C-alpha cells in the first residue's frame, strides 16, 4: 500500500490529452507497411501548394469557374484598377476557401508570407504591364495606381513572362495574426492596376482573362488548433 | 521487487518469504 | 515553429464518432452499432483531408444516464454499471438484452460502473491493407454492379451496449458517447477540403454549392 | 554641458543627473526581436533631434498638464511625415521640460513619464473621446475638481486620481524627476521603446504619456514676475518605420 | 530575511475566481457561455495590474457544483451528473443549443467531468500574438482613432461553453460552474500604481474619483 | 495493478497547490521573448521605490493634491511639532495607500527599516533647521522638542540639504511586526519639530510646503501572502 | 453533512461541495456565503468534495 | 519516456 | 496511465498516521530560531525531576 | 524530487525556487 | 516493464511476449 | 527519505 495524493484533474477526460492506454487487441499483428506516395507530414506542406483564388466573387461567377477569371481588357484609360481584395486569408470570401484558408481555419493564429501568382490566359499576341501592390494597413484601400505606387509592389509584363509571382511579406506589429478578422491584427490590401494598357494586333480578341494563385511562404505556421467553420451538421448522416 | 514505505516494522508485509 | 501543423497534432484529439441511447425496460433495451467513421462531420472532413491514413486509435466512452418517468413510490437507484462488447465481423450478435454473446469469453468488452472516470481503450491498425482508405472509386462486385464507394471497404464490426444490473421499479435511460483519438498518424495523398455539407454516411453524395462567399466588386475592400 | 542631437543642442545642464527611463537606453530593434520583413528606414538626423512642442502657463491655480507622446509629434516635421507614411513606427524619446523662476519663487513640479496611460472617462458608461485624450502640439490639463457625470466623452481629469483611478502620490514607479524650482530648472528622461510587441502603429497607439503635475504650487511674493512659463521639448530618438504606403491622419 | 514570498511568482500564483455561471438540466437551451476576460473581478484584476505586461502559463481549475431545484414529481432519484465544458478559440462554430454538432470538439479541446470527483484542471500556454500579455492599452481598435478605446481591442481571448452531458432527468438539476485562474511561470514588467478607485467596468479603466487615502483630524494626530 | 493506498488530501483542490497539469493545448509554439524594459522579479523591487506620503489627511485635502503638502511657515516660536504619525507602514491613512502600504496590505507580516525622504519645495532664499524624530513606542507620542530629542533623531538643515533621508531604524521586539493596528507589535511615532525657526528676506514668501517619501530599505521583508481589504465587489464588473 | 427537516416533497440531493477559507489578520472578511472574498484571490482555501 | 504495455497501439502521441 | 491497485485503507484518516501534505504557505519565511533556556526532548527529562509527595492525602 | 510527467512545459509546478 | 509486485507466481502477467 | 514536497513543512515527523 504505496502512501498516494489524488490531485486536482484526476477523473478527467481531456480531449487533447496524451496518456497510454490498455490496448484491446494485445499481440495484433498489423499488417506490414508500404511506401505509399504522397506521404504528409505537415498541414503547411499542403498550405504551400499554389490553388486557383476566386477574386470575382460576384453572386453570378461563385457558382461557375468564372469566379476564378479576373477579366481584362483594351482600354482607352490610364491607371484603371484591376481588382483589390484585403489580405484576409482566412476571413475573406476571396482566400478564406482557398487551400490555404481552408487550413487557416483550422486554426486560430497565422503568422508569414503569401506567394499570389497571377497568370496571364490571353491570346499570345496581347501585349501589356499591370502594378501589383500590397498596401500595408492603416491608408485605406489605394484609390488610383499614384497611391499603390507609394506601397509594396511590382511592374508585371505580361508579354515578357506570362506568369509573375508577387510575394506580400510578413509587415505586422505583431508576430502572428488572428484568421479571423481583428481590425488590431490589420492585414493590408492588395490591388492591381494597369501600367500600360492591353495592346492587341488587328483580328485578335481585346478581352483576356487573368488567373490568381494563393500558397504560403517558407516562413508561414499555424497555432491554437480549432474546429472550422465550414462544415457543420444537423442530424447524424446516414 | 518489494520495499517498505513505512517506519515502523509492525507496518510491513507477512514473512512469506 | 510549425509544431502544431502536424498531421499527429491535427488528428490526435478525441472526437464524438457516434452515441445511441438504451433504456433499463424491455428485453431490447440494449444498443448497437456499426463502426463508422462517417456519421459525424468534423472528424470525417479532418480525414477527408487525404486519401490514405493508418494509426492507432484510443477510444474514450462518455456514459450519462438519465432517470425517466415513473409512477411508483420512492424511486432509490442504486449505481448503474454498463457492458461495451465489440463483435468483430462474423462473431455471434446479442438479440436480447439477456443473450449468450455477452459472456464474451472472446470478443472484448469493458465493464464500467458510473460515476468514475470514463473508460478508454486502445486499438492498433486494424486494417486488411497496408492502409486505411478515405475514398474507394470502384464497387464491391467484378460486374461493376451492386455497391459504389467506401462502404465496400468499411468492415470493422459492430458495438453493442447494455446495462449489467437489474432493472427495478423505476426506467433508465442512458447515452453512450464514443469518442476516437487517432494516434500514431501516417497520411497520404491530400486531396481538397469538403466543400458541400455531407449528406450521406455512405458515398460522396452531395448536393452542389458555390466555390466561396460573396462580394459585390473584384474592387469591394 | 550640453546634449547635443540632431541639429539641435539644448544645453540646459548643471552636473544634475538623466533619469534614464527603466535604466535602457533606447536602442534600435535587433534582428532577433522583429518580425517585419522589409527594411526599416531610419530618418536618423532628420527625425532623431529636438521638436520642442508649445508652452504652457504655470499658474497658482495649475493642476497639471499631460501629452500622448506620438500624437504631440504627430505634426512636427519629418518624424511626423514618416508617421504619417508608415504603418509601423518604434521610438525612444529623450524629453526635457524647462521651467526656470527666481530664487524668491517657490513651487515644485513632478515630471513623470507613463507607460500606457489609458484614460478613464466621468460617464463610466463610454470611453473618452480622442480629441479629449489627445492634444496636438496643445497640452492637455488636468482639473482641480472631479468632472461632471452628464459629460457623454470626457476624460475623468481630477488630479489626485492621474485620470488612472490610481494614487497620483504613487506616479513616481513610472520614470520620473522632480523640478524644485528652489533647487532646479529642469528635468530630463530618457525614455526607451516600452510596448508589448517590436513595432506598433503610431496614430493607434500612443505608447507614452507625459505627465507635469505641480505638487506644491508656485508662490511669489507681489513684485516678482508672475509669468511663470513651462516649455516641453521633445526628440525621438533610434526611430525605425517599417510598412511604406500612402498616407493619412 | 529572505524576500522569497515577495516574488512575483508567489504574488501571483494562487488560484483565484475569475467568472462563474450556471446552467439547467433540460430546460431548453441549457448551455452557458463566457468570454475569456481578466477583468470581470476585483482581486485577481489588481494583482495583474500592478504591472502593465505580463507573461505567463496558466492552471485552470474548475469547480462545478450542482443542486436540485423544484419538482412535481414524487421521489426523484438523481443518477450521477456529468459535464462538459468546451473551449471555441476565436473563429470556430459556437453551439446555439444543447444538442449542436459544435459539442464534437473534433478539434476544439474540452473536458468530460463527472461530479463527485476530484475538480478538473488544466494548464494552458502563453496564447498572446505579441510578446507579452497587455494589462492596458492606450490606443483604440481603429487606425482612424476610432471606434473602441481601451483594453477590449486587444481581448480576443475565445469563449467558453459549459453543458451538462447528462440530460432529461424526472426533476430539474441547476449546476454553477466556477472557474479559476492560477499564473505558473510569471514574467512582469512596467510596474505602475495600485488600483485606488473601485472598478466600474470591465471593458475599459473607466473610475469615479474617490480620495487619495482616509482622513485624520489633525497633522500631529496618533 | 501496482499496489496503493491514498492518504487523505486526495480529490483536494487547495487554492495555493503547485501540482503539475496536463496542456490543453499541447505543442503550441509560445511567441517568442522580447526584452522588455522594466523587467520585476520581487514587489519588493516596488516597495523600494520612493512615493509620495500624504501627510495631510485632513478631510479637506484629501481629495486634492494639498494632502501631500506639508505645510511650514516663518514662526515666533521653536519647537511648534511640524507633523506626527505613527509608525504603522500598513494601518495609518498615512502610509497603507503609499506604494510601501499597498505592497504591504497584502502580506501579514513585515520587518525592516524604512525611508523618509523630506525635500523643501520653498523658496531658494528660505533658511532653517528642523528635528526628524522617530521615538519607539513605550512612551506616548513625543509632547515637546525636549521628549521627541531623546529618541532617533535628525538635525535638518534647510539651505544646504534641500533633501533630507531618514532611515527610521527596525527596533522591535520581534523578529517581524503585523501589518494590521496590533499594541503587542508597536511601532513607534514620526515627529517633526523647529529645531531653528524658517528665516526668510523681503519680498519673498514666508510660508513653504515640504513633501514626503516613503521607500524600503535593504533590509525589508514581507510574509504570509493574503487578500487586501482595499479592493470590493459586489457584482461581477462588465 | 446532514439531511434537515424540510417540508417539500422528494429532496433529491446531489454531491455537496464545501469551501474552507482562511483570512489572515487584516483581509477582507466574508459578510455573506456569496462574498467577493470567496474569490481567494490570494487568501489560501480548500475546495473539498463530500465522500472523499 | 517509458512504455508501461507490450503493445505499440498503447503508447501516446508520437510527439 | 500507470496500473495501480488501492489497497484497503485508502482516504482513511487515522490520527496517527505520518504522511507529508501540501503546504498551503508556500516559500514561507519562516523566523529564525532562538537558543531558549531549558529546551525538552523527551517527557522523560520531566518524569526524573523530583516533585513533593502528597504522602498526607487526609480529605482536611 | 521534482520529475515532470508531461511533454509540454506548460504542465510544469510553478518556478517557486 | 520489467516488475511484479506480489509474492506469488500465479498474480503476474500473461506470457504475451 | 524521498520528499515529494518543495517546503520542508511539508515533511513527516522527525522520529529517527
Ligand atoms: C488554509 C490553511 C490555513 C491554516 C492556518 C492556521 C495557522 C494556525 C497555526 C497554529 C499556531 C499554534 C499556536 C499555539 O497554540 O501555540
Amino acid at each position: 500500500g504505496l502512501p498516494v495524493m489524488t490531485t486536482p484533474g484526476s477523473t478527467q477526460f481531456l480531449t487533447s490529452d496524451d496518456f497510454q492506454s490498455p490496448s484491446a487487441m494485445p499481440q495484433f499483428d498489423v499488417t506490414p507497411e508500404m511506401q505509399i506516395p504522397g506521404r504528409v507530414n505537415n498541414l503547411m506542406e499542403i498550405a504551400e501548394v499554389d490553388s486557383v483564388v476566386p477574386v470575382n466573387n460576384t453572386e453570378a461567377n461563385v457558382n461557375s469557374l468564372k469566379a476564378y477569371q479576373i477579366p481584362v481588357q483594351s482600354n482607352s484609360d490610364n491607371g484603371k484598377q484591376v481588382f483589390g481584395f484585403p489580405l484576409q486569408p482566412g476571413a475573406n470570401g476571396v482566400l478564406n476557401r482557398t487551400l490555404l484558408g481552408e487550413i487557416l481555419n483550422y486554426y486560430t493564429h497565422w503568422s508569414g508570407s503569401i506567394k499570389l501568382t497571377f497568370m496571364f490566359c490571353g491570346s499570345a499576341m496581347a501585349t501589356g504591364k499591370f502594378l501589383l501592390a500590397y498596401s500595408p494597413p492603416g491608408a485605406g484601400v489605394p484609390k488610383n495606381r499614384k497611391d499603390a505606387m507609394l506601397g509594396t509592389h511590382v511592374i508585371w509584363d505580361v508579354g515578357l513572362q506570362s506568369s509573375c509571382v508577387l510575394c506580400v511579406p510578413w509587415i505586422s506589429q505583431t508576430h502572428y495574426r488572428y484568421v479571423v478578422e481583428d481590425e488590431y491584427t490589420a492585414a493590408g490590401y492588395i490591388t492591381c492596376w494597369y501600367q500600360t494598357n492591353i495592346v492587341v494586333p488587328a483580328d485578335v480578341q481585346s478581352s483576356c482573362d487573368i488567373l490568381c494563385f494563393v500558397s504560403a511562404c517558407n516562413d508561414f505556421s499555424v497555432r491554437m488548433l480549432k474546429d472550422t467553420p465550414f462544415i457543420r451538421q444537423d442530424t447524424f448522416y446516414q | 521487487t518489494n520495499i517498505n514505505y513505512y517506519k515502523d516494522a509492525a507496518s510491513n508485509s507477512a514473512n512469506r518469504q | 515553429s510549425r509544431s502544431e501543423s502536424s498531421i499527429e497534432n491535427f488528428l490526435c484529439r478525441a472526437a464524438c464518432v457516434y452515441y445511441a441511447t438504451y433504456t433499463n425496460n424491455s428485453e431490447k433495451g440494449y444498443a448497437e452499432w456499426v463502426i463508422n467513421t462517417r456519421q459525424v462531420a468534423q472528424l470525417r472532413r479532418k480525414l477527408e483531408l487525404f486519401t490514405y491514413l493508418r494509426f492507432d486509435l484510443e477510444l474514450t466512452f462518455v456514459i450519462t444516464s438519465a432517470q425517466q418517468p415513473s409512477t411508483a413510490t420512492s424511486v432509490d437507484a442504486p449505481v448503474q454499471t454498463h457492458q461495451i462488447m465489440y463483435v468483430p465481423p462474423g462473431g455471434p450478435v446479442p438479440t436480447k438484452v439477456t443473450d449468450y454473446a455477452w459472456q464474451t469469453s472472446t470478443n472484448p468488452s469493458v465493464f464500467w460502473t458510473e460515476g468514475n472516470a470514463p473508460p478508454r481503450m486502445s486499438i492498433p491498425f486494424i486494417s486488411i491493407g497496408n492502409a486505411y482508405s478515405c475514398f474507394y472509386d470502384g464497387w464491391t462486385q467484378f460486374s461493376r454492379n451492386g455497391v459504389y464507394g467506401i462502404n465496400t471497404l468499411n468492415n470493422m464490426g459492430t458495438l453493442y451496449m447494455r446495462h449489467v444490473n437489474e432493472a427495478g421499479q423505476g426506467p433508465i435511460k442512458s447515452t453512450v458517447r464514443i469518442y476516437f483519438k487517432p494516434k500514431h498518424v501516417k497520411a497520404w495523398v491530400p486531396r481538397p477540403p469538403r466543400l458541400c455539407q455531407y449528406e450521406k454516411q455512405k458515398n460522396v453524395n452531395f448536393t452542389p454549392t458555390g466555390v466561396t462567399t460573396t462580394r459585390v466588386g473584384i474592387t469591394t475592400t | 554641458r550640453s546634449i547635443t542631437l540632431g541639429n539641435s543642442t539644448i544645453t540646459t545642464q548643471e552636473c544634475a543627473n538623466v533619469v534614464v527611463g527603466y535604466g535602457v537606453w533606447p536602442e534600435y530593434l535587433k534582428d532577433n526581436e522583429a518580425t517585419a520583413e522589409d527594411q526599416p528606414t531610419q530618418p536618423d538626423v532628420a527625425t532623431c533631434r529636438f521638436y520642442t512642442l508649445e508652452s504652457v502657463q504655470w499658474m497658482k491655480n495649475s493642476a497639471g498638464w499631460w501629452w500622448k507622446l506620438p500624437d504631440a509629434l504627430s505634426q512636427m516635421g519629418l518624424f511626423g511625415q514618416n508617421m504619417q507614411y508608415h504603418y509601423l513606427g518604434r521610438t525612444g524619446y529623450t524629453i526635457h521640460v524647462q521651467c526656470n523662476a527666481s530664487k524668491f519663487h517657490q513651487g515644485c513640479l513632478l515630471v513623470v513619464c507613463v507607460p500606457e496611460a489609458e484614460m478613464g472617462c466621468s460617464n463610466l458608461n463610454n470611453t473618452p473621446e480622442f480629441a479629449e485624450l489627445s492634444g496636438g502640439d496643445t497640452a492637455r490639463m488636468f482639473t482641480d475638481t472631479q468632472i461632471g457625470e452628464t459629460n457623454s466623452k470626457k476624460v475623468q481629469t481630477a488630479v489626485w486620481n492621474a485620470g488612472m483611478g490610481v494614487g497620483v502620490g504613487n506616479l513616481t514607479i513610472y520614470p520620473h524627476q522632480w523640478i524644485n524650482l528652489r533647487t532646479n530648472n529642469s528635468a530630463t528622461i530618457v525614455m526607451p521603446y516600452i510596448n508589448s510587441v517590436p513595432m506598433d502603429n503610431m496614430f493607434r497607439h500612443n505608447n507614452l504619456t507625459l505627465m507635469i503635475i505641480p505638487f506644491v504650487p508656485l508662490n511669489y511674493s507681489e513684485g516678482s514676475s508672475p509669468y511663470v512659463p513651462i516649455t516641453v521639448t521633445i526628440a525621438p530618438m533610434c526611430a525605425e518605420y517599417n510598412g511604406l504606403r500612402l498616407a493619412s491622419s
